[PDB]
DNA sequence: ACTTACATGCACAGGATGTATATATCTGACACGTGCCTGGAGACTAGGGAGTAATCCCCTTGGCGGTTAAAACGCGGGGGACAGCGCGTACGTGCGTTTAAGCGGTGCTAGAGCTGTCTACGACCAATTGAGCGGCCTCGGCACCGGGATTCTCCAGGGCGGCCAG
DNA sequence: ACTGGCCGCCCTGGAGAATCCCGGTGCCGAGGCCGCTCAATTGGTCGTAGACAGCTCTAGCACCGCTTAAACGCACGTACGCGCTGTCCCCCGCGTTTTAACCGCCAAGGGGATTACTCCCTAGTCTCCAGGCACGTGTCAGATATATACATCCTGTGCATGTAAG
């Protein structure tokens, strides 16, 4: 029950802190926010479930890959 | 008429030593009557050519011993060969 | 009089596996000792078999040896198992074993 | 007639085997498989029969046939 | 109504036909079978009932322990399904391709 | 101290099949354990089939059913032929 | 006039025949075995020398050698299957590499 | 520096080897370990030096074929590294799994 | 004792490599020592049985020989 | 702030089903009777294979020494093993329908089994010698070692095309 | 917007390093000769088991009628299998360094292949019973059916973190 911003925050906190080509994958993602915040055990099924949808939103945009496995960046 | 000798018999009386209150079916008697004649040839074969190998031309219990431990694994030859020596060895007292 | 049999303290036949011997081709002559050694490795291992098929009949509250405790009995085995590695036994079946991953 | 070796006959063979999920491609394969072996072990049981001079083949016969291809079957004499 | 899952009833069957020992294959079907790969070797051949039946034990004996050879192939593929690239893995290893 | 061996008469046959190629001792030996094997494989199965059928002479049938046994397809068809010649043309002189 | 010519062999029929006797096979010995089997025996020795000596000479070599006798057998695939469980000295193995591990 | 790629050395030795038949083992070292474990059944046992060389004759043969078999286990579950577990499926299958 | 260590990772690289072996786990060659060491159990015991029955002090080739295609292993280029 | 929804885990209700339980009964496979035929003794002979001590001497073990091929250790970075996610879908479960297996009785005989013939083929001892084995020279196919020449792998250095980053 | 930079991709020559191929040359094992044994061959004796004709009858195909049980066809829904992707480190390739296998060498003696002398085991034969077979009759371990107590599988409900809607 410790103190943490949205999973969306933290996304997009962990993509743009991460100056890359690719944006991010799933596991670059996964293991900036769990050093960088106090995340509970399931972190890892929120983050799965958040790029779900962010993508169908259109907030996150795609590069590699098809679904939640693959490489992503940040719409403009 | 016809005549078929068998191992039967034996099998029988040595299931009676090993287990005196349990039986035996038609079929398990047929199997264990071909296993008993399994072994014997197999042995004897291998104990032939070991005659024919080192030249000799008496099968003796020192063939069939060691018939025995080329052809059974492990444990199983040990108790075989102190079987066989055994009865040999009684059988000489008389 | 005794007979040959008792002599070496032997239930299975060393008159009968002595002429065999001889008729077989094998070799020219059998030592006196051959017929004894032999059929004494032969009454062990079926007292072998059915000690441990005794033991798997009565494993299933059965009086009467049948091939599916024969079967039973040399597969669990393994000394006996080995030495009948390429033998089948009719009516006897297969040991029970299922994979661990198949299980739920 | 060979495809009277039928899918259910197969599967329960399978289930036997310790077989959990079969692809319905195996059941033809082991239609074939199964002449295979048997093409083999019937020519050599025949070919005893032949030595014999008779025209039924007998149990022995087959019996052996199967002990020559290292496949000794126990409970039909021999 | 009531369905259970895919497996259930084929782990049922596994425990089942491994505990009893019963010809698995129909026997006049099979029977027709042996005299027609006969045919090939001698015309007009007659057949001892137990020569069928040595036969068919010695033919279900094969393809059972086959199958759990095939088995331990797609298994070490990661797979529960056994498949045709199953079975010739376990053959080749064993012999006689095809 | 002598010892027999078919060394003398697989080199009589390898001319005929192919008179200039020569054959080392170690290829030799393989050759040598080879037949002697086939020797010992063919004579077994006779010796059984004469035994299965309760007779105690082996005659050119058991050869020639054991061969049909032991030697697989075509080679068996050929082997089979040339047993048949030799015995016939044996008989013959 | 040698056994062997009469019979047009060049393996000893004389020999065989001694060996039929003097190896526990049966009690007597038919006088056509020995010439059915030393056929037989001359017949495989021959194809093997046959593929053997082809063998050799596709490597530009006039004498043959275990190698040649290796690659000989296990491209034939009748003498494959006869000699499925011999092991060649000095044989060899035939060159297989499997289509997986090849670049592209 | 040169230093191509992993694998392509690999290759030119795996085509290598095959071409050869010379043995693979070191001599004298093979020989020792053989008068080792022959101590477990009679002491003081003596050798022929060609009775030696017929067991490296056989052990590698063995050893080979079995890589061979090794190696189609390993490509069957989809990799090229022959691992433990492809060498004790080959075994299983082929017997003396113990 | 240690002995066994002496058929090295090397030598077991190469007999790979003829088997036709493109990569190898650092598993396999402790794995490898051991079927090599039951292989020769299994196939000295038989040769030496070979010998005791010769009533001789020596093994033979031809014992050894003997000894593999009492195994299934028969092997040409050394008699019989 | 509260309520609703996934998506996960997990307890546990649940009847619904399949397992194994006990007791009553029936069916027929097996263990034990009897006469009856054939091998297993029992006793003894003679021929010779196998046990014996003792003979060469072949071949294993043993030691040494220098050369160096080969095993060992370390060291990077890449190609692989492996975990995860999304998708298509073949495989399973289940019920209703269809086919032929399985079971019974019975006719009719091809063929396996057995007995009794006696002709012919194979062990048997003996005698003669030439086929085939154990040394003994050479010499040429082949192993050994030198210099070109062909093939293959690769990593830079471009030029084409993608899209933040601004 | 637009630009600018970095980062991809495909191929495209040459430098680096193996492999095939050509060449001359040292040489040890293959091929042939030819001595001398002992195994093969011709010649005839027997003695039997295999060839062969005749028989009885166990057993195989073969047809028919019959229920039901097993196959089979069909259709849903799930979870399993293949593909793609991304990351970590295990395996590779390489150069130095250190081990010791390998070779060529000489030297001592276990024990292997072979010798005669001869004892002691084994095959061969006639001769009586009885052990082991085929042959039967009756108890009973096993199979079955209905009742039912126990064990297994599977939904459906509640519930910490989350994320939206108001």
């Amino acid at each position: 029950s410790a103190s943490h911003p949205t999973y969306s925050e933290m996304i997009a906190a962990a993509i743009r802190a991460e100056k890359s080509r690719g944006g991010s994958s799933r596991q670059s993602i996964q293991k900036y926010i769990k050093s960088h915040y106090k995340v509970g055990h399931n972190a890892d099924l929120q983050i799965k479930l958040s790029i779900r949808r962010l993508l169908a939103a259109g907030v996150l945009k795609q590069t590699k890959g098809v679904g939640a496995s693959g490489s992503f960046r940040l719409a403009k | 008429r016809k005549r078929k000798e068998s191992y039967a018999i034996y099998i029988y009386k040595v299931l009676k030593q090993v287990h005196p209150d349990t039986g035996i079916s038609s079929k398990a008697m047929s199997i264990m009557n071909s296993f008993v004649n399994d072994i014997f040839e197999r042995i004897a074969a291998e104990a032939s050519r070991l005659a024919h190998y080192n030249k000799r031309s008496t099968i003796t219990s020192r063939e069939i011993q060691t018939a025995v431990r080329l052809l059974l694994p492990g444990e199983l030859a040990k108790h075989a060969v102190s079987e066989g020596t055994k009865a040999v060895t009684k059988y000489t007292s008389s | 009089a005794k007979s040959r049999s008792n002599r070496a303290g032997l239930q299975f036949p060393v008159g009968r596996i002595h002429r065999l011997l001889r008729k077989g081709n094998y070799a020219e002559r059998v030592g006196a000792g051959a017929p004894v050694y032999l059929a004494a490795v032969m009454e062990y291992l079926a007292a072998e078999v059915l000690e441990l098929a005794g033991n798997a009949a009565r494993d299933n509250k059965k009086t009467r040896i049948i091939p599916r405790h024969l079967q039973l009995a040399i597969r669990n085995d393994e000394e006996l198992n080995k030495l009948l590695s390429g033998v089948t036994i009719a009516q006897g079946g297969v040991l029970p074993n299922i994979q661990a991953v198949l299980l739920p | 007639n060979i495809q009277g070796i039928t899918k259910p006959a197969i599967r329960r063979l399978a289930r036997r085997g310790g077989v959990k999920r079969i692809s319905g491609l195996i059941y033809e394969e082991t239609r074939g498989v199964l002449k295979v072996f048997l093409e083999n072990v019937i020519r050599d049981a025949v070919t005893y029969t032949e030595h014999a001079k008779r025209k039924t083949v007998t149990a022995m016969d087959v019996v052996y046939a199967l002990k020559r291809q290292g496949r000794t079957l126990y409970g039909f004499g021999g | 109504p009531h369905r259970y899952r895919p497996g259930t009833v084929a782990l049922r069957e596994i425990r089942r036909y491994q505990k009893s020992t019963e010809l698995l294959i129909r026997k006049l079907p099979f029977q027709r079978l042996v005299r027609e790969i006969a045919q090939d070797f001698k015309t007009d051949l007659r057949f001892q009932s137990s020569a069928v039946m040595a036969l068919q034990e010695a033919s279900e004996a094969y393809l059972v322990g086959l199958f759990e050879d095939t088995n331990l192939c797609a298994i070490h593929a990661k797979r529960v399904t056994i498949m045709p690239k199953d079975i010739q893995l376990a053959r080749r290893i064993r012999g006689e391709r095809a």
